[PDB]
DNA sequence: AGACACTACGAGTACATA
DNA sequence: TTTTTTTATGTACTCGTAGTGTCT
């Protein structure tokens, strides 16, 4: 019973394995689980809209506020979680989103208001709402606005741009913040000394640092690096260096090499090394987002020549945002900041 | 119990006195039902206005508390195509009431979503029974209806709810509420609304659960800010200050220790700045055509993902290099 | 409030076609051809508003007198006007059997002809063609290029223009003098300005104001009535600055509701229907428009993307 | 709790089937006194209120007034899984959720066990109608029904005439007309086929076709049917049972 | 020949040591392991690390795989016919196979494996970038709701077309291709195993200088200049290129050569020609770029403005799906240029 | 009790889309 | 001078096995 789901999250990727199970494990959105914590002593828990950077604990959030409302017995009779896997046409919403809504909410049992608060309405989420169009959002308007009084509707995206304007407008908008350094190095400590991570002083804050607001990749890259210094079996601590190896970061060596052959150098020789350096795989947003902090940062260039560098950046990173051929987009990003 | 609704639902007007902000379409169709000549009418306005509201209360005006049995209200969340028209519709229009004697209602809620030939079938209907019932359509896009239908129903335009109105309802509901609202966190709670009631309910009972008192205290421009994640005037005209004035490397730390110190978003950022260089004064246009191309350009962007580092030092590059054309 | 009383737009219909101020020259030939009777097949298009279902109407009531109920049949759109109905109901009732005076002809009437399927037009050839002595068509559509040429082969087409401004005045003289109501010249003007040539929607604007205000006024007609939403889109984009195009677009269009989709939608109708400027600059104005929509679409709809089409179109008009 | 026992479970299916098509959703009350249940029409056109006593249960027990919101399409197959020799069990719990039907054979052991979830229908339903009439008038079932099938496929509307002791069905379509003229008689060899009039003031008044179709398929229920007319006033078409009645409420066409 | 001469397990592998020792790092504990990203030139040999990367996880059994057939159904009667790869250990699906019916088939497959289940089975998506966006998002919430019964390993070729929720959903493993010295090793290998005769070694080397780090194209045309020099491989063999090589090379030279609308319309003829044959047309386009700036004809202001419109129009095509459209409009562009 | 006209709801197949 | 271009819901048609009231 118990014992089996904790051995089975003991034998689970890190990822999973510390997913928030509590409205407390939520280090850094402090400002929506408070609201959530705080409604979880009332009834009125209002349409939400949970967005923002990916990796931010949207899912986790709305999964421990669920638990901590409706028990895990309720928890699997007063929900209806619609992801992207499934289809979500103007049939399925106005069919099945609208039959589990219009139905009555399950009768609690006696163990389950003596410990939980048990709502009188239940919760239909909808996770990457991304991918609704726009018709069946609107479909979804009148049903989440008459029926609010036994069902309560939680929308979850990346991008709140997708979301038409009324759905938006009916739901209490939660930005969910990136998780930096600074706001997430507890909860990173807290995982390493967890599982015994030995690592050195300013690793953990560069992981991060990498992750750029993104606690899974972070975690990930925690747990790639544990792999590593377990299967080596030195005893020694995970390095900086060793960390952004694996990340996918480009050396600095690398880049100053790049810088030379921006500054000094022709079309020709900037196109050998082009060549040559797409030999060695590096993602091409890792070597622009890397460009841009030398850029920026160096105290050493005029400003318009640094006006002229971030709007190719920009450039570059909006074409690469596309699919477009690494290749030829890097080329002609470091082409084009060599004629500055 | 109407305590477990939320804020939005809880405080939907049931009387056509509750409505505020409209004004002029509301004494207008109250006069249009007292002396009896009441048209087709076409509710068109933008989300959060008050129009479903509008309606519902002049339907429970006309017929009473048995509104939810004389009145055929269908949505987009109903199936509505033409057949559904051809059938319903028409039996509806075409039959007599069952609990009274008097004209029908068909509200017609979001009809922007129909399908054309649903709109071809029912401009028939509208004005072939009219004697026996009416049609309301509301819409928040005039786009999408044709306008053979668009030509034979009255058109009211719901404006964005303006100060005096808003402020009118938010001391509503903190006479309804036990709460306090301070004047300039009330102001700040205005400008970021643009006239949408749905998010000032929202938005106010989240400063409400932000609160974590028994409400002895009141509610600061801190606790709305902190709450809806928005950027203050402050910080955002000292990384306007700082990108115009002081360095490059300097403008970029100002910037990354506003966003990250309340963890602001640079979406947030840039209309703000967008709304603070509307009111500045400036010379020959090009700089304004560059500044709102390029922030067009780093909005729809951002719409899509990407580097958010990148972004932010596009945005200052580009008002930068926008501004350096007025010398 | 127990009841309500008809429209004007319903009451006031035109039973009569001499009471029709529309086109003058289809109208004098509607009228000698009900006083001469042989009424031919007929497609009658448009736009909406313009007395073409009141024509058809006056015209087999004229032509059919005491007969108009069992000689005339009704299809609009919102019945089925399939394949099924064409072959089943519409042979019935052409085949049926009536004794008419012998200058008349049963009648079939098909509202919102531009809504048939292409089936159903395509098995109305033949039934309109073997029963052409006995029974005629009269098509009211507003597209006559939705109709297949086949069907357009065998009929007369009449097109019906837009209504002049002294029509639309007359017409509102005359619902005046027969209603009582206080009007001013300028009331009538603005009536006229928002009607946009559609007699249906000024007799309704007028009915809404009188009703709503009781004097027909050029303020209570603006405060009632917003002005017309295609003409402050063409002095929009057709100002001169930046700065002024941007007020117009701020105060008129996003300080009143008006949503950025139909912003869009009537900035590209309006580059296309315009007619001051050039091809090749209108084409590019449009492609930007075009280009701005299809950020309006993806949900990046906003006050600084409108603005910033604004500032384009601006630098194109910038040599 | 709500506890019943029906003493034939087919007569809660032939019951059932008579709102099948002319009603989606139905919200039961079932108090002290019986089970009543109104209900309206997608299109409005119609209302149907069922109403029966505790002569029908063989068992029954209410706790408290009970509101049981389901719909029809899942009910009728609930219904048509049992059998013609079987009883009927309603069973809810204190709270109204996913109410519970059992059926048990009489001749042999058989126990089936089904479930249906509630709805929460915020409409309420308890609207009672008690007016005079201008017309009352009372004829077999299937004599009603068998002229109700004939003048629907003449037209799509069918005009009701009553006048001093004469009955009038009217239908006048496109490929034709036709009128149904009956006259109140008193028939002593069989009380079941007579048909009685009771008239003030002569009444003219048309119904479509679809919804008086609709309204005969309850003609299975009982072997006459009532039919109270008045001027401007839901017609009303009323199947009696020997412990309650089936009544439709139908609203004319304004001519 | 490639296939005859291929590493089965982690200790076979022959080049990117740190690679191998981090892929042994990462099957020392197999059961707490996050869901892979395989990214990295093309003919690298990431196919062949993660089946030996599986060759670790579970037996030697591995390898011995089926192909099966299985049959979906759209919203329509159209039926989607997708074989696929099954091993009594791991499975391995190719979403490259159809057009915008990936999500369908993700979604479904992934879903039945999951529900059916060391302990997990693994699954390896083939060609990741062919993935639309939707079918990328239908997996997004599948990669996290199932993490203790199907674990992804995701092979691609660049992550620029991954949406980021997927990165971060699995590890990013990079695999760079290996230098000419280990690629000469090989090939040494290959020759003494084969029976090649070579009169000069340092011809090995220049093949790895005409493959750009590419061992499957090195080997396959090392083996397809052996059958021309008849097992016996000289000083001066020529070198094998294939086909459609030559016809961008030509039609490179007719670009520089004639700047017409009369050979444009030739250009678009060789365009046709080329995308008839199953060729994809961002490797054309990447490969007419790359030879239209070998040409010491022109000059820096030239292939800067060569560039930037083969970015844009790769921009174009990758937003677009009638590929001709784009790459007759970069030609145009570049003969304007000219 | 049974045979077969009447019939209505369900899978298939296309056809547009300002 | 000549024939196909994805998915997506609304619209229309037909054959179609099927469920039930009626007739030798
Ligand atoms: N605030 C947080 N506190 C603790 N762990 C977190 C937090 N945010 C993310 N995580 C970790 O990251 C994992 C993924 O969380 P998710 O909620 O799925 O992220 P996400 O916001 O849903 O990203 P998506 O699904 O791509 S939009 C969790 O299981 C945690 O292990
Ligand atoms: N004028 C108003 N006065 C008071 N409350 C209002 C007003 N307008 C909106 N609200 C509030 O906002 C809620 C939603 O109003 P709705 O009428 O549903 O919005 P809407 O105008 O119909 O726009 P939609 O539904 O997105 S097209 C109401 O229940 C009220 O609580
Ligand atoms: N020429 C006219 N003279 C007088 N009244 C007119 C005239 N044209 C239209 N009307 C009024 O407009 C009403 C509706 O006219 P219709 O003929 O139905 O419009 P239409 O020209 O057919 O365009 P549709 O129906 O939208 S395609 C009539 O009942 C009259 O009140
Ligand atoms: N470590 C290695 N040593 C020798 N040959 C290798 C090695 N890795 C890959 N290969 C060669 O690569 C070929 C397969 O390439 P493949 O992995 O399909 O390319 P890609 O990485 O683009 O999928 C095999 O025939 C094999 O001979
Ligand atoms: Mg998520
Ligand atoms: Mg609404
Ligand atoms: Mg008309």
């Amino acid at each position: 019973s118990k014992l089996a789901a904790e051995q089975s999250l003991a034998q689970q990727p890190w990822v999973e394995k510390y997913r928030p199970k509590n409205l407390d494990e939520v280090t850094a959105q402090d400002h929506a689980v408070t609201v959530l914590k705080k409604t979880l002593k009332s009834a009125n828990l209002p349409h939400m809209l949970f967005y923002g950077p990916p990796g931010t604990g949207k899912t986790s959030t709305i999964l421990a506020l669920t638990k901590e409302l409706y028990g895990p017995d309720l928890m699997k009779s007063r929900i209806l979680e619609l992801n992207a896997s499934d289809e979500r046409g103007i049939s399925i919403v106005r069919e099945k989103v609208k039959n589990f809504a219009r139905l009555t909410v399950s009768k609690p049992s006696k163990h389950d208001l003596e410990n939980y608060p048990c709502p009188p309405y239940k919760i239909i989420i909808l996770d990457e709402a991304d991918s609704m169009t726009a018709d069946a959002q609107s479909a979804l308007r009148r049903t989440m606005e008459t029926y609010s009084g036994v069902t309560r509707f939680c929308l979850i995206c990346n991008y709140v741009t997708r979301i038409i304007d009324p759905l938006a407008s009916r739901c209490s908008k939660f930005r969910f913040k990136a998780l930096d350094a600074s706001n997430a190095i507890d909860r990173l400590r807290f995982i390493s000394e967890q599982e015994n991570v030995k690592c050195d002083d300013g690793v953990l804050e560069r992981i991060l640092d990498i992750s750029a607001g993104d606690l899974r990749r972070g975690i990930t890259l925690l747990q790639s690096a544990s792999k590593g210094a377990q299967y080596l079996g030195d005893g020694k601590n995970i390095t900086s260096t060793q960390v952004e190896e694996l990340a996918g970061v480009v050396p600095h060596d690398i880049l100053i090499e790049i810088v030379e052959k921006v500054k000094s150098g022709d079309f020709d020789e900037i196109k050998k090394y082009v060549n040559t350096f797409m030999k060695s795989g590096w993602s091409a947003a890792s070597v622009v987002n890397q460009l841009h902090e030398y850029y920026i940062t160096n105290d050493n260039f005029d400003t318009n020549f640094k006006n002229q560098i971030s709007w190719l950046l920009f450039t570059t990173d909006s074409r690469l945002n596309n699919g477009t051929n690494e290749h030829i987009q890097l080329l002609n990003l470091l082409v084009k900041i060599s004629q500055l | 119990s109407k305590e477990n609704l939320p804020w939005v639902e809880k405080y939907r007007p049931e009387t056509l006195d509750e409505v505020y902000g409209q004004n002029e379409v509301i004494t207008t169709v109250r006069k249009f039902v007292d002396e009896g000549k009441l048209p087709h009418l076409l509710f068109y306005g933008p989300p959060g206005t008050g129009k479903t509201s509008t309606i519902v209360a002049l339907a429970r005006e006309i017929y009473g508390k048995n509104y939810s049995n004389m009145v055929l209200e269908l949505n987009a969340s109903d199936d509505r195509g033409i057949d559904v028209v051809r059938n319903q519709i028409k039996d509806f229009a075409s039959t007599r009431q069952i609990f009274s004697k008097g004209f029908k209602l068909i509200i017609l809620d979001e009809a922007d979503a129909m399908t054309n030939a649903a709109q071809n079938a029912l401009r028939r209907v509208i004005e072939r029974y009219t004697k026996n019932t009416r049609f309301c359509v509301l819409a928040n896009y005039a786009h999408k209806l044709t306008p053979a239908l668009l030509s034979r129903c009255t058109r009211f335009r719901f404006q964005p709810l303006p100060q005096e109105a808003i402020e009118r309802r938010i001391a509503n509901v903190l006479v309804h509420e036990k709460l306090k609202l301070s004047p300039n966190a009330e102001k700040a709670l205005i400008e970021l609304s643009n006239g949408d009631m749905r998010r000032v309910l929202n938005v106010l009972q989240s400063c409400k659960a932000t609160l974590d008192n028994p409400d002895e205290d009141e509610i600061s421009d801190d606790v709305i800010y902190e709450c809806c994640g928005a950027p203050r005037p402050s910080d955002l005209k000292a990384v306007l200050k700082s990108i115009l004035e002081d360095d490059w490397g300097t403008a970029h730390y100002t910037l990354n220790k506003v966003r990250s110190a309340k963890g602001l978003a640079l979406i947030d950022l840039i209309e703000g700045i967008v709304k603070i260089l509307e009111d500045y004064e400036l010379q020959n246009e090009e700089t304004r055509v560059h500044l709102l191309t390029k922030l067009a350009d780093i909005e729809y962007s951002i719409s899509k993902g990407g580097n958010d580092q990148i972004q932010g030092s596009a945005v200052i590059g580009a008002i930068k290099a926008s501004f350096e054309n007025e010398t | 409030t127990l009841s309500l009383q008809l429209p004007w737009v319903e009451k006031y219909r035109p039973q009569v076609l001499s009471d029709i101020v529309g086109n003058k020259e289809t109208i004098d030939r509607l009228q000698q051809i009900a006083k001469d009777g042989n009424m031919p097949h007929m497609i009658i298009s448009g736009m909406p508003g313009i007395g073409k279902t009141t024509s058809v109407h006056c015209l087999a009531h004229e032509l059919l007198g005491r007969s108009y109920a069992d000689g005339v049949l009704e299809l609009n759109a919102s019945d089925d006007r399939g394949i099924d109905v064409v072959r089943n109901q519409i042979k019935h009732f052409a085949q049926k059997k009536l004794h008419l005076p012998p200058g008349k002809h049963k009648i079939v009437i098909l509202d919102e002809a531009d809504s048939m399927t292409a089936g159903a037009q395509q098995a109305l050839r033949r039934t309109m063609e073997l029963y052409s002595n006995s029974t005629r068509f009269a098509f009211a559509c507003n597209q006559s290029n939705k109709i297949i040429e086949p069907l357009q082969s065998r009929c007369a087409i009449l097109r019906y223009s837009k209504l002049s401004d002294e029509d639309v005045l007359k017409r509102l003289l005359q619902i005046i003098k027969l209603e009582d109501v206080k009007y001013t010249n300028d009331g009538l003007e603005a009536i006229i300005f928002t009607a946009e040539g559609d007699m249906r929607q000024a007799i309704n604007n007028l009915q809404s104001t009188v009703a709503g205000h009781g004097l027909v006024n050029a303020d209570n007609v603006f405060k009632i009535v917003d002005s017309p939403h295609p003409l402050i889109v063409k002095k929009m984009l057709l100002a001169s600055n930046l700065e002024d195009s941007i007020q117009i677009l701020r105060t008129d269009l996003w300080k009143k509701g008006y949503s950025s989709i139909d912003i869009v939608t009537t900035s590209f109708r309006v580059t296309k229907n315009l007619a001051q400027v050039k091809e090749s600059v209108r084409l590019e104005m449009i492609k930007e428009i075009g280009l701005t929509h299809m950020r309006i679409l993806e949900g990046v709809g906003t006050y600084l993307q409108l603005a910033s089409m604004l500032a384009k179109i601006h630098k194109l008009n910038n040599k | 709790m709500l506890e019943a026992k029906f003493e034939e479970a087919s007569l809660f299916k032939r019951i059932i089937d008579g709102f099948k098509d002319c009603v989606q959703l139905v919200n039961f009350q079932c108090k002290e006194d019986g089970i009543i249940a109104q209900a309206v029409d997608d299109s409005r056109v119609l209302l149907v209120s069922l109403e029966i006593g505790v002569e029908a249960f063989q068992e029954y027990r209410c706790d408290h007034p009970v509101t049981l919101g389901m719909d029809l399409t899942s009910l009728s197959k609930i219904l048509r899984c049992g059998n013609n020799t079987d009883t009927l069990t309603l069973i809810a719990d204190n709270t109204p959720d996913s109410i519970i039907l059992l059926f048990e054979d009489t001749k042999k052991d058989r126990i089936a066990e089904y479930s249906l979830k509630l709805m929460d229908i915020d409409a309420d339903f308890l609207k009672i109608e008690e007016l005079q009439y201008d017309s009352t008038l009372s004829l077999p079932s299937s004599e009603f029904s068998k002229i109700v099938r004939d003048l629907s496929q003449l037209s799509d509307s069918i005009n009701i005439m009553i006048t001093k002791e004469t009955i009038k069905f009217v239908a006048d379509g496109d490929i034709g007309s036709g009128s149904v003229i009956i006259k109140p008689f008193v028939d002593m060899e069989h009380p079941e086929t007579s048909i009685k009039l009771e008239m003030d003031q002569p009444v003219d008044l048309t119904f479509g076709a679809k919804y008086l179709l609709d309204i005969i398929k309850g003609s299975s229920l009982s072997d006459r049917v009532g039919i109270r007319l008045s001027s401007e006033a839901p017609a009303l078409f009323q199947f009696d049972l020997k412990s309650g009645f089936l009544q439709f409420f139908l609203a004319p066409k304004f001519n | 020949w490639v296939d005859k001469y291929r590493p089965k397990s982690l200790n076979a592998l022959s080049h990117n040591e740190e690679l191998t020792n981090f892929l042994k790092s990462l099957s020392d504990q197999p059961r707490d392991l996050p869901h892979l990203l395989l990214y990295g030139p093309n003919g690298t040999g990431k196919k062949t690390r993660c089946m030996a990367l599986l060759e670790s996880i579970f037996g030697p059994g591995v390898y011995r795989l089926k192909i099966d057939v299985r049959q979906f159904v759209t919203a329509s009667n159209r039926k989607l016919e997708l074989n696929v790869v099954s091993s009594p250990y791991h499975l391995e699906i190719t979403p490259s196979d159809m057009g915008n019916n990936d999500r369908i088939v993700i979604q479904e497959l992934l879903k039945e494996v999951a529900q059916m289940e060391h302990r997990y089975k693994c699954v390896i998506i083939n060609e990741a970038n062919s993935l639309t966006k939707d079918a990328q998002a239908a997996l997004r919430r599948t990669m996290e709701k199932y993490s203790k019964n199907i674990r992804l390993i995701m092979v691609c070729d660049s992550m620029s077309p991954i949406i980021a929720p997927i990165k971060s959903r699995c590890l990013l493993i990079r695999c760079p291709a290996p230098s000419d010295s280990e690629i000469s090793t090989i090939l040494s290998d290959v020759v003494t195993n084969e029976r090649i005769q070579l009169e000069t070694k340092d011809i090995l080397k220049r093949i790895a200088q005409a493959s750009n780090g590419n061992l499957r194209v090195s080997l396959l045309m090392l083996e397809s200049m052996a059958l021309n020099n008849e097992l016996a491989l000289k000083s001066s063999s020529p070198i094998i290129k294939p086909d459609w090589i030559i016809v961008i090379h030509k039609l490179t030279r007719k670009i520089v050569k004639e700047r017409s609308v009369n050979s444009l319309i030739e250009c678009r003829a060789v365009l046709y020609d080329l995308l008839a044959h199953c060729i994809p047309a961002n490797i054309i386009l990447k490969e007419l770029t790359f030879s239209l700036l070998d040409v010491e004809t022109l000059n820096t202001t030239n292939k800067s403005s060569i560039i930037e419109y083969s970015s844009v129009f790769d921009e174009r095509l990758s937003l677009g799906n009638k590929a001709i459209f784009h790459l007759e409009g970069f030609i145009a562009k570049v003969m304007c240029c000219l």
